[PDB]
């Protein structure tokens, strides 16, 4: 096997879309998750006849086994394509997943929208108020610009070409209203249950010539969903950007001292760098870096690392502070920041003065909606009005935020993981924000004391 | 009912205060949390560096019955053992 690049994919779709069987099939045949449980049920399946079994039957038994709490593997799921190691999320319906999608680890490089082909199930899935549209809108807002559509349950409509064409037409309208360009989107007719066009091409649709998508360099074509995933375009990783490392935890370890832990979001951390912690503005040398079982010569974007620093107490740095390179655009606290806010469906309206909690990277801080500066056309960004008096569900707006506690944030264009946030209220995420500008920034330690 | 409730499988990271925290007590206290629609699953203690280990524990939740925000806050009430919790991963079932 050859060396693979890493990509993240999120799979979205209505409860009747079959997206869990579809995702499960890819992980089963192209990955290695819960394989002892898989093997138990492959052997058990001999009982159904004389030995043959359907992958979907095994997936059903694996699901029941997971529900019992007795499978071993964690919920971090991966599979292979020829080019890639794919980390995949079968998006939960859980309402607390929304914050996790915005501030959790790793934005998706590509969304896969699974569409049920049956007449009643298709219509149910494209409701403007449905969870599926909200997930698609969140992905689009967060900069997931690549999309694949799989039209599932094609067996149930007898692999009819006209039905597929009408679904493609209506789904193209659905995703265009969100903001995707349908010409860049492969549409793949599949059967997640029977395997058609998943890893091997279907024999049930002689009319089917394959999917295509426009790209910057030409037109890419294929037959299967696995081919469409392999054709995802290689995103650029922020290795050469300045270091940003939001803290998750801070430990005091006997014989070692202070050990902050967090994910490298941009740049690289190395022993011997001099780093600064914002918003406090404490500066110190990195003594060593560790991750899991290994000591590192460098932690790179995506690594969750511990690192040891001297002359910093566990009391002067905390979760939500941001570590960066003192020698290369060091991080700073802010007096305010202006962000584009997309208001999600929720039982309320927003006026200036609203002060909910914002989750941004590892920070969890109430911020005032100090001014509503603009309302905008969401897809184009065009200003529709100055100083709207309130925001309602669906609005896109430029808002000036004032944090209630010292807070380090960034413009999304510069440091994307520190420039997106979730707004929490009424036991849900009520809005998603993308930071567009930041107003960034002596007292002696003796004087402070 | 003839139709089942929507579920998610969640892996929680539960972090101790230091390398000396009693991890068996920490996971015992997590697993003692009872909520309708919450099923605890498998767990492991995973090194994170410098001799610290985190608890990584699976659970399965009924989406409409179990708030993950509330579950995290409840776990974090064990301040003698728990510094923080985070969602390592989560999936639809
Ligand atoms: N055929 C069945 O439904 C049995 C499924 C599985 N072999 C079990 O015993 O749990």
């Amino acid at each position: 096997g050859k060396e693979k690049s890493h990509i993240n994919v999120v799979v979205i779709g209505h409860v009747d879309s079959g997206k869990s069987t579809t995702t499960g099939h890819l992980i089963y045949k192209c990955g290695g998750i819960d394989k002892r449980t898989i093997e138990k049920f492959e052997k058990e399946a001999a009982e159904l006849g004389k030995g043959s079994f359907k992958y979907a039957w095994v997936l059903d038994k694996l699901k029941a086994e997971r529900e019992r709490g007795i499978t071993i593997d964690i919920a971090l799921w991966k599979f292979e394509t020829p080019k890639y190691q794919v980390t995949v999320i079968d998006a939960p319906g859980h309402r607390d997943f929304i914050k996790n999608m915005i501030t959790g680890t790793s934005q998706a490089d590509c969304a896969i929208l699974i569409i049920a082909g049956g007449v009643g199930e298709f219509e149910a899935g494209i409701s403007k108020d449905g969870q599926t549209r909200e997930h698609a809108l969140l992905a689009f807002t967060l900069g997931v610009r690549q999309l694949i559509v799989a039209v599932n349950k094609m067996d149930s409509v007898k692999w009819d070409e006209s039905r597929f064409q009408e679904i493609v037409k209506e789904t193209s309208n659905f995703i265009k209203k969100v903001g995707y360009n349908p010409k860049t989107v492969p549409f793949v007719p599949i059967s997640g249950w029977n395997g058609d066009n998943m890893i091997e091409a279907t024999t049930n649709a002689p009319w089917y010539k394959g999917w295509e998508k426009e790209t910057k360099a030409g037109v890419v074509k294929g037959k299967t969903l696995l081919e469409a995933i392999d054709a995802i375009e290689q995103p650029s990783r922020p290795t050469d950007k300045p270091l940003r490392l939001p803290l998750q935890d801070v430990y005091k370890i006997g014989g070692i001292g202070t050990v902050p832990v967090g994910r490298v979001e941009t740049g690289v951390i190395k022993p011997g760098m001099v780093v600064t912690f914002a918003p406090a503005g404490v500066t110190t040398e990195v003594k060593s870096v560790e991750m899991h079982h290994e000591q590192l010569e460098q932690g790179v974007p995506g690594d969750n690392v511990g690192f040891n620093v001297k002359n910093v107490s566990v009391k002067e740095i905390r979760r939500g502070n941001v570590c960066g390179d003192a020698k290369n655009d060091p991080p700073k606290g802010c007096a305010s920041f202006n962000a584009t806010v997309i208001v999600l469906n929720h039982p309320g309206q927003i006026s200036a003065g609203y002060s909910p909690v914002l989750d941004c990277h590892t920070a969890h801080i109430a911020c005032r909606f100090d001014e509503l500066l603009e309302k905008n056309d969401r897809r184009s960004g065009k200003k529709l009005e100055d100083h709207p008096k309130f925001l309602k569900s669906g609005d896109a707006a430029l808002v000036k935020f004032v944090p209630s506690k010292p807070m380090c944030v960034e413009a999304f264009s510069e440091y994307p993981p520190l420039g997106r946030f979730a707004v929490r209220d009424m036991r849900q995420t009520v809005a998603v924000g993308v930071i567009k500008s930041v107003d960034k920034t002596x007292x002696x330690x003796x004087x402070x004391x | 009912p003839a139709k089942p409730a929507a579920k998610s499988i969640v892996t929680l990271d539960v972090k101790p205060w230091d390398d000396e925290t009693n991890l068996e007590e920490m996971v015992a206290n997590v697993k003692a949390i009872e909520m309708e629609g919450l099923t605890w699953g498998a767990h492991q203690f995973i090194p994170i560096g410098f001799g610290i280990k985190k608890l990584q524990i699976n659970c399965v939740v009924e989406d409409d019955k179990v708030s993950l925000d509330d579950l995290q806050q409840s776990i974090e009430e064990d301040e003698d053992h728990v510094q923080s919790t985070d969602i390592a991963a989560m999936q639809k079932l």
